[PDB]
């Protein structure tokens, strides 16, 4: 029974549960990697070794946080649990293919941990640029194991994207138009379209890197007429959409949490929010070379990529202002989920604005490959994607489990994490402006105070992560069973109880025209 | 249930498929670096066993058990369209690599395309024959489709057999051209782009020919009705995708790149 | 050939509680056991290969 | 170079770096104002027991929400692109210098007239002379004439590197098989430091750049003495 | 299949102390792994 | 209809294949291999191939594919 | 001659083709002048420009390839 | 020198570009040789080829246009 | 549906036109006219035009369109 249920699943809820467990484990790995980074940088000098061991840690940190923590939790976990329930569907379109999306991730993760155990690891950065990632400067199995890790995670998400798009298009009640689906459902459909189009281009690029490393191709090798900058275009053609993939489902969860804890039946400006997410998804395909402003491209190309990148602020601004307009006039409940969501609105805005600074090619000459970039992306990932995950987790844990968290503990957890992430990343702006490069194991003495403070911040964030594990334990240990949930009239996912039965919507909803 | 959707029996094939992916990737690693094919051959075997049993079960669920309502069929239509789009974007990466290298040939090449010391195939010889063969197969598969819709078993089988024969002809012609080519995959970016792009295309032709052969045996076994035959539609869509990728390769690599 | 789909419809709709991957009879169990044995054995061998490749 | 507890950019050594400081001041004011306005509006939405939970009309307010940001982006883009095109403008250099990135050191080539080339390696921490900077000094500095337009050409003979000098506003990627161009003009004599700005393996942290800006006559005699 | 709180999960919550051990091993193994990988790389 | 697509298959598509098969047939026969020149952008070897002696491409044809050191 | 002037054929950050073209032009001119037994001093401009722009290792590699018979450009 | 040899660049019945190219080649070479004050005998092959292939009226029109400053080819 | 096509009209198509309009109106300034050269392949006159003095093109702009003999 246990094998049939948990290894042979065709159930959207159990598969969502598997994704959340996987993502939680991955988050502990990514946290450990982040503390090794900050331990190395927490005093001047060398702690671990030279830049190779250091950049193996940095590279693994990024892959684990992106591919094994954020994507599995947002898309595999919240997407599988909530999407079918929010459209009254009985499961996903391809419930057996859904299970293979999940089971590809343990092997993907095994190949990444194998990369780090064999030879000297893949000390390449998560971008895996040649020729450093090539067979001369990274001889041996490490980079190939990283490529194969990415291939399996790629297939997982491509099949997952086919599943979500089909489910969301084909399995709504027949009276429900696409303009009557919840914002979280829109956020997952748009994310799935980005994955479907972007991951195959990554697959092509890392396959070329694989053949340059093993079959004597020369896509990226000037000796054969290749070009290292071609790899960068193919990678970033995927990589910019990838960051929109990382935040879009977070946008969707934020819309639900703000609406819910404002005591509103609906988000402000629903069609604006749909427009904004589709605009961000589209613009996210035409900006990739803002990752390449120092490679030597032509001035008019730099002018185009600057302008196109800045345009993203307009639809993103409509969402931020629409969240504020949802709070406006609310009966505000100061739940732990609301605290995560309010931290999201503010800290995501700050990281979005440092992204607009970086969009300026002329200024990016001096900010590129500095901690200013590191500050920008940790505001949007470690205070944006992560705050949306934590908000969604504390909001929907009682739906998934049938048990309540201790709200006081959850507020403590929020407060500690808020202090730690800001102490970690705010000073990295100063390190960036003043010229500290990325992917350094050690720094000139002038950079010591801000690196010291940043590392102290990382330890506060570790305390929050440890407390979170205790808080989940306390909920399962105490077994406070959910009774009533407010606002079920505009939150269908709650209307089958906590937890919902294994089979929901065996009899579909009645919706007339 | 009072909806039309398919609740799938708990299945081991997702796990066997995931593990076949681990064995194929770890197997390629073991082949490239540790001089051994063992893991790779286990992974290819388990991958083929998984595909066989999974698609067998899809036939059981549809032809034999009746789970493919119109709503289910519509979902499979979208799934196959989306899968084809993802394959289009995969090939787009290789076309980008090709145009990148060929539009700005570096000094190492002699600053020209084709590179110094590269003698391209004549696009009017076997490459043109291959074009005629795949376009012809696009016509015969359309004949097969209309035969099936009109309820004509014999003509469906003859048209589908002709379509498979042309797919096999293309594969044998390409194998012979690979053997005869005076350039290799190691002849710089010209060989790299030529063999990786045409090689992935060749693999898709083999996959598509295999799918058409599956439809051929299912047709022999009377699985398809005149109105319900999604496996045939999906194989036909895939087969048109393979034709169209060939036309782009022919124009880009063989003709414009010569 | 003759149309024997009705006989396969009767076999696969038989009320015997079997999942579809085993409903064809004893041959399905054999091919299932071969597949899962190669996958699990192959996975254990891949772990042994990692252990070996993890040291010089 | 950077100094302890530094918050902003290194002081500008070149006119373009001066331009980037003023453009950053303008952009940062906008970032401060928008961040502040969002935090203030959050705090305003959350500090009343008054309620309004019925459906709210969106279209009027969405005009403000799109037009005002569009205007603000234009006010960033205009000076941004003026500086972009100013750096690209034709200038007539007096001197061309090449740098080649290597694992893990820079070589320099001054081949306008004579075959002058040398390697530039980090001074190990244990060999620093009193008063010298950890991880920043090199054995052989890049001596250059002050107050002169110099063409720097950047490549690599192995993996990617990136040749950066923050106080001159400079960062040019060092790509094997590619010759990337930038221009350098120092308003002042002195020593101007940078660090490799593309992950390049074990000693990425330990291959810095030191420019030594002196009068033309000193540069000429140094050049002659380095053959 | 069992339905309801504590039954829709692949781990038991019947005993809070056995659960603490299982959770300790689960999250603890994830957090430990990178430290042991670094140790492994340093010891070659 | 089926009738029309069969008419196209036998009346246009297969005649085209037959004519292109003729065209290829008439232009077949081994043309004379070029003088070997050890160009550094060709016969790339950054890592031995994982088969044979490591120095032969997968569909190596001795008649027309020189090794890095020339024709066999 | 101080250094290579701005060349409107090569106005962008990537100066690879500028080095290459001037190296080709010098060696084509040198061959044309040694052939009719004319004077290689007419080639001097191309020589100064490629020496200014081109990395030493590129010139060194190209010269070795011309001597080997493996230079892929047309001279 | 009897007449212009076969040129693999221009192997077809349309010889227009053969005449044009050798005319440009001659005048580019003559400008480079006059320019350093070098010697135009170096340019003699191109002179014989264009004189052999080019209609007198084409040569005469092109000569007039070079003197007028309206020749559209780059010399 | 009409709703979707209206959404594309106002949410994508007209915003595109507004941005191209802005792009164009930023590069609308008059460029420097180039030196006149009486090239024989330009300013063709094989027959007088059937309007004006026979020597002016239909949408002749004195600022940027020279006659065979030069700028007016
Ligand atoms: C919970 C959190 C836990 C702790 C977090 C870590 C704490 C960090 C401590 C910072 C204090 C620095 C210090 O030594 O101050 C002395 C410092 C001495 O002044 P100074 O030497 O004359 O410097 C003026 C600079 O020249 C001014 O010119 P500059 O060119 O030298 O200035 C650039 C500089 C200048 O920027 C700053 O000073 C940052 C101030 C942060 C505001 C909080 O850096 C930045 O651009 C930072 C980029 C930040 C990104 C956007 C942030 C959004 C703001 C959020 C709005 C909320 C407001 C309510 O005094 C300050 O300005 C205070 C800071
Ligand atoms: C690089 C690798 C990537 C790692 C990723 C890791 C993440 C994987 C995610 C999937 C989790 C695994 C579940 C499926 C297969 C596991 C099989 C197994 O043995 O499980 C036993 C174990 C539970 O044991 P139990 O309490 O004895 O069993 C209760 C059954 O009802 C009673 O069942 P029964 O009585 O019929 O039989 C149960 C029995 C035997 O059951 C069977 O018959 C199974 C036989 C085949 C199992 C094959 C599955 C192997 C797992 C796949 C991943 C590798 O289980 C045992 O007691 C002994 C099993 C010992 C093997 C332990 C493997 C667990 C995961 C390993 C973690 C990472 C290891 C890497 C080490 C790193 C060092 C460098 O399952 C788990 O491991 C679950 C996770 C552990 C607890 C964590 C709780 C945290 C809460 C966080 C909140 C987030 C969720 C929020 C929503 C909540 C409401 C919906
Ligand atoms: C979730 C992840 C995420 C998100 C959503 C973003 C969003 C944005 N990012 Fe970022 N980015 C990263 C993750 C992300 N980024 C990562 C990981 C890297 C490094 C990659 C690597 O090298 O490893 C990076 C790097 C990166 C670079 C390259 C810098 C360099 O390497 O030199 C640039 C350049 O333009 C960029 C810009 C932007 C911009 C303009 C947005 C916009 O989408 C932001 C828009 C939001 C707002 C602007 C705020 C809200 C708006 C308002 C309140 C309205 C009013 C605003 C205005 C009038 C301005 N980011
Ligand atoms: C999602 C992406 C993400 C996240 C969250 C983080 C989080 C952190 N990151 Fe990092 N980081 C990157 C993505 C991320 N990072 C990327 C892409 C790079 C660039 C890599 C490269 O250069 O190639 C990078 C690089 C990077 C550097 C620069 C290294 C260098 O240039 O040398 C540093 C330096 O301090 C750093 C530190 C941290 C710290 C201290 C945290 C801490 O904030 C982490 C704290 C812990 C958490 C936030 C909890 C996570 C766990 C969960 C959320 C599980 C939840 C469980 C349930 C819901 C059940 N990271
Ligand atoms: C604003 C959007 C576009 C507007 C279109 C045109 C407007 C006026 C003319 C209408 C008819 C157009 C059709 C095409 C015919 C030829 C020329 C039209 C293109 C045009 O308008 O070109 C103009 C010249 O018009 C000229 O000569 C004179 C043009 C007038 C006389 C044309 C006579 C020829 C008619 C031929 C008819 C044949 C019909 C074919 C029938 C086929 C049936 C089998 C260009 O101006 P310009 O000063 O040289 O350069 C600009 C310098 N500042
Ligand atoms: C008739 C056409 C059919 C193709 C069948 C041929 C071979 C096996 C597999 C083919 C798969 C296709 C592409 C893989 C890459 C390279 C092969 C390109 C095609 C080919 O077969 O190229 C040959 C070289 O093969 C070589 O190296 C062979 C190398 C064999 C190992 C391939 C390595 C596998 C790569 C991993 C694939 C990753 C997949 C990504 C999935 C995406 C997930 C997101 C050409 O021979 P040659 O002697 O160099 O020149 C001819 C001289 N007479
Ligand atoms: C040497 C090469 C080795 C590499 C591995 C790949 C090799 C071969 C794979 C060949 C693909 C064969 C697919 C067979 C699918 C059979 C099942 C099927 O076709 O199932 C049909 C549904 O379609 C469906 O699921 C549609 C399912 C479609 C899947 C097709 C996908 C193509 C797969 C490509 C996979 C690898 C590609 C990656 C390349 C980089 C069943 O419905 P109907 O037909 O309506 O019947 C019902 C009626 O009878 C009722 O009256
Ligand atoms: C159902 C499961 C039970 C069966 C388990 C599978 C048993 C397979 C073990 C055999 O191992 C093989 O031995 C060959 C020789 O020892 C290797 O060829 C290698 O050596 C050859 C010649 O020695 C070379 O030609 C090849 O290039 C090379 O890969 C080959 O790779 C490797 O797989
Ligand atoms: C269902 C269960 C799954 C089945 C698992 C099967 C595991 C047993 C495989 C046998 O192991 C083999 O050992 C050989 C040692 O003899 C190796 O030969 C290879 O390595 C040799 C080592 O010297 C070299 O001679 C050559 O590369 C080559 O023959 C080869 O790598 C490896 O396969
Ligand atoms: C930047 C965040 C600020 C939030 C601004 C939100 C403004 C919302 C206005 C729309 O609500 C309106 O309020 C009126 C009653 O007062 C109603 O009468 C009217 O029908 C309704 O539409
Ligand atoms: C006799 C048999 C009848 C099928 C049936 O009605 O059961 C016929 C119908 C169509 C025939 C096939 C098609 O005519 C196409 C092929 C023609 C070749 O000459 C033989 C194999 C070939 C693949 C045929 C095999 C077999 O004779 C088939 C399958
Ligand atoms: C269901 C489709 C709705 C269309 C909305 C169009 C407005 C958004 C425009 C941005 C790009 C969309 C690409 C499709
Ligand atoms: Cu050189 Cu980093
Ligand atoms: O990626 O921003
Ligand atoms: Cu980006
Ligand atoms: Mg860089
Ligand atoms: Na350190």
């Amino acid at each position: 029974m246990f094998i049939n249920r948990w290894l042979f699943s065709t159930n959207h809820k159990d598969i969502g549960t598997l994704y959340l467990l996987f993502g939680a484990w991955a988050g502990m790995v990514g946290t450990a990697l982040s503390l090794l980074i900050r331990a190395e940088l927490g005093q001047p000098g060398t702690l671990l070794g030279d830049d190779q061991i250091y950049n193996v840690v940095v590279t693994a940190h990024a892959f684990v946080m992106i591919f094994f923590m954020v994507m599995p939790i947002m898309i595999g976990g919240f997407g599988n649990w909530l999407v079918p329930l929010m459209i009254g569907a009985p499961d996903m379109a391809f419930p057996r293919m859904n299970n293979m999306s999940f089971w590809l991730l343990p092997p993907s993760f095994l190949l990444l941990l194998a990369s780090s155990m064999v030879e000297a690891g893949a000390g390449t950065g998560w971008t895996v640029y040649p020729p450093l990632a090539g067979n001369l400067a990274h001889a041996g199995a490490s980079v190939d194991l990283t490529i194969f890790s990415l291939h399996l995670a790629g297939v997982s998400s491509i099949l997952g994207a086919i599943n979500f798009i089909t489910t969301i298009i084909n399995m709504k009640p027949p009276a429900m138009s696409q303009y009557q689906t919840p914002l979280f459902v829109w956020s997952v459909m748009i994310t799935a379209v980005l994955l479907l189009l972007s991951l195959p281009v990554l697959a092509a690029g890392i396959t070329m890197l694989l053949t340059d490393r093993n079959l004597n191709t020369t896509f990226f090798d000037p000796a054969g007429g290749g070009d290292p900058i071609l790899y960068q275009h193919l990678f970033w053609f995927f990589g910019h959409p990838e960051v929109y993939i990382l935040i879009l489902p977070g946008f969707g969860m934020i819309s639900h949490i703000v609406t819910y804890y404002s005591g509103k039946k609906e988000p402000f400006g629903y069609m604006g929010m749909v427009w904004a997410m589709m605009s961000i998804g589209f613009l996210g395909f035409i900006v990739w070379a803002h990752h390449m402003f120092t490679v030597g491209m032509d001035v008019d190309t730099r002018a185009y990529f600057t302008s196109a990148t800045m345009i993203i602020a307009i639809p993103t601004g409509v969402k931020v202002f629409s969240w504020l307009a949802t709070l406006h006039g609310g009966n505000i409940k100061w739940s732990p989920a609301m605290m995560w969501a309010l931290g999201f609105i503010f800290l995501f805005t700050v990281g979005g604005l440092t992204g607009i600074v970086l969009a300026n090619s002329s200024l990016d000459i001096v900010l590129h490959d500095t901690y200013y970039v590191v500050a920008h992306f940790h505001y949007v990932l470690s205070m944006g994607a992560v705050f949306a995950i934590m908000g969604g987790f504390v909001h929907w844990f009682p739906l998934f489990s049938g048990y309540t968290l201790n709200d006081t503990w959850a507020k403590i957890h929020f407060a500690i994490m808020f202090v730690g992430v800001n102490m970690t990343f705010f000073p990295q702006h100063f390190l960036g402006l003043s010229g500290m490069p990325r992917r350094y194991s050690d720094y000139p003495d002038a950079y010591t105070m801000w690196n010291t403070i940043s590392s102290m911040g990382s330890f506060i964030s570790l305390t929050a992560v440890m407390l979170m594990v205790f808080i989940i334990w306390e909920a399962f240990a105490s077994k406070r069973e959910v009774l009533t949930v407010d606002l079920t009239t505009t939150n269908l996912e709650w209307l089958n109880g906590c937890p919902p039965p294994y089979h929901t919507f065996e009899e579909p909803t009645y919706v007339n025209l | 249930q009072t909806h039309a959707y398919h609740m799938v029996n708990p299945s081991p094939w997702p796990l066997t498929g995931a593990l076949s992916a681990l064995l194929m990737t770890s197997g390629l690693t073991m082949w490239f670096h540790f001089n051994s094919m063992t893991l790779l051959m286990i992974g290819l075997t388990t991958n083929m066993l998984t595909m066989y049993q999974w698609w067998r079960d899809v036939i059981r669920e549809s032809t034999f058990q009746g789970h493919h309502t119109p709503a289910v069929q519509k979902g499979l239509r979208y799934g196959m369209i989306l899968f084809i789009i993802s394959e289009v974007l995969f090939f787009t990466g290789f076309f980008w690599a090709f145009y990148h290298s060929s539009l700005a040939p570096t000094p190492e090449l002699g600053g020209c395309w084709p590179p110094t010391g590269i003698h391209p195939l004549n696009p009017l010889e076997v490459p043109l024959l291959n074009t005629s063969v795949l376009l012809a197969s696009g016509v015969s598969i359309t004949w097969a489709h209309h035969s099936l819709m009109e309820g004509d078993r014999k003509h469906m089988l003859q048209a589908l057999f002709i379509t498979i024969t042309l797919g096999v002809y293309f594969t044998l012609l390409q194998a012979s051209e690979y053997y005869e080519a005076p350039f290799t995959i190691s002849d710089g970016v010209y060989g790299s782009t030529f063999f990786v792009a045409t090689g992935f295309h060749g693999l898709h032709v083999i996959i598509g020919s295999t799918f058409l052969i599956v439809c051929f045996f299912r047709q022999l076994k009377f699985h398809f009705t005149s109105n319900h035959h999604f496996g045939f539609e999906a194989a036909a869509w895939y087969w048109h995708f393979v034709d169209v990728v060939w036309l782009f390769l022919y124009v880009s690599i063989y003709w414009w790149g010569s | 050939f003759e149309n024997r789909v009705a006989e396969k419809q009767k076999l696969f709709q038989e009320d015997n509680g079997l999942p579809v991957h085993l409903k064809g009879g004893a041959t399905d169990n054999i091919l299932y056991r071969v597949t899962m044995t190669l996958c699990l054995g192959g996975t254990l061998y891949s772990l042994y290969c990692l252990g070996w490749a993890s040291f010089p | 170079m950077a100094y302890p507890m530094q918050l902003g950019f290194q002081d500008a050594t070149s006119p373009i770096m001066e331009e980037l400081l003023h453009f950053h001041d303008h952009t940062l004011m906008i970032v401060f104002l928008i961040s502040s306005l969002v935090l203030y509006i959050i705090s305003l939405m959350l500090t009343t027991k008054l309620t309004h939970t019925s459906t709210m009309d969106a279209q009027e307010v969405e005009t403000i929400w799109t037009i005002l940001p569009a205007i603000i982006l234009i006010l960033i883009a205009l000076p941004s692109l003026r500086i972009l095109y100013m750096m690209d403008e034709i200038n007539n250099p007096s001197l061309t210098v090449k740098t080649m990135g290597h694992q893990w050191y820079w070589s320099y080539e001054y081949t306008d007239y004579e075959d002058l080339s040398f390697d530039s390696y980090m001074i190990p921490t244990s060999e620093l002379k009193p008063g010298e900077l950890r991880l920043l000094e090199v054995d052989n500095r890049v001596v250059l004439p002050m107050e002169m337009t110099i063409r720097m050409l950047v490549s690599s003979e192995d993996v990617l590197h990136s040749w950066a000098v923050p106080s001159l506003g400079l960062k040019t990627d060092a790509i094997p098989g590619r010759l990337n161009q930038t221009t350098l003009m120092s308003s002042r004599p002195g020593l101007y430091y940078g660090q490799c700005s593309e992950i390049c393996g074990s000693n990425h942290s330990f291959m810095p750049i030191v420019l030594e800006l002196v009068p033309l006559k000193y540069f000429e005699k140094w050049s002659a003495s380095m053959l | 299949y069992e339905e309801g709180p504590g039954k829709n999960i692949p781990f038991s919550v019947e005993n809070k102390w056995r659960l603490l051990a299982m959770m300790t091993l689960f999250f603890g193994s994830g957090f430990a792994a990178p430290f042991f990988i670094v140790r492994h790389q340093l010891l070659k | 209809g089926a009738r029309t697509w069969r008419f196209l298959t036998f009346g246009l598509a297969l005649p085209s294949v037959a004519l292109c098969t003729l065209n290829s047939w008439l232009h077949s026969g081994h043309r004379e291999r070029p003088a070997f020149i050890p160009y550094h952008h060709l016969r790339i070897r950054t890592k031995p191939f994982s088969w044979g002696d490591g120095n032969h491409t997968f569909f190596h044809n001795p008649r027309v594919n020189p090794l890095p050191t020339g024709y066999e | 001659y101080q250094t290579a002037p701005f060349d409107s054929r090569f106005p962008n950050q990537n100066q690879t083709r500028n080095c290459w073209q001037n190296y080709l032009d010098f060696h084509r001119c040198e061959k044309a002048m040694t052939a009719k037994g004319g004077d290689v001093s007419v080639c001097e401009w191309y020589r100064r420009v490629y020496k200014s722009l081109c990395p030493i290792s590129w010139v060194s590699t190209w010269d070795d390839r011309r001597a080997e018979g493996t230079f892929p450009g047309k001279i």
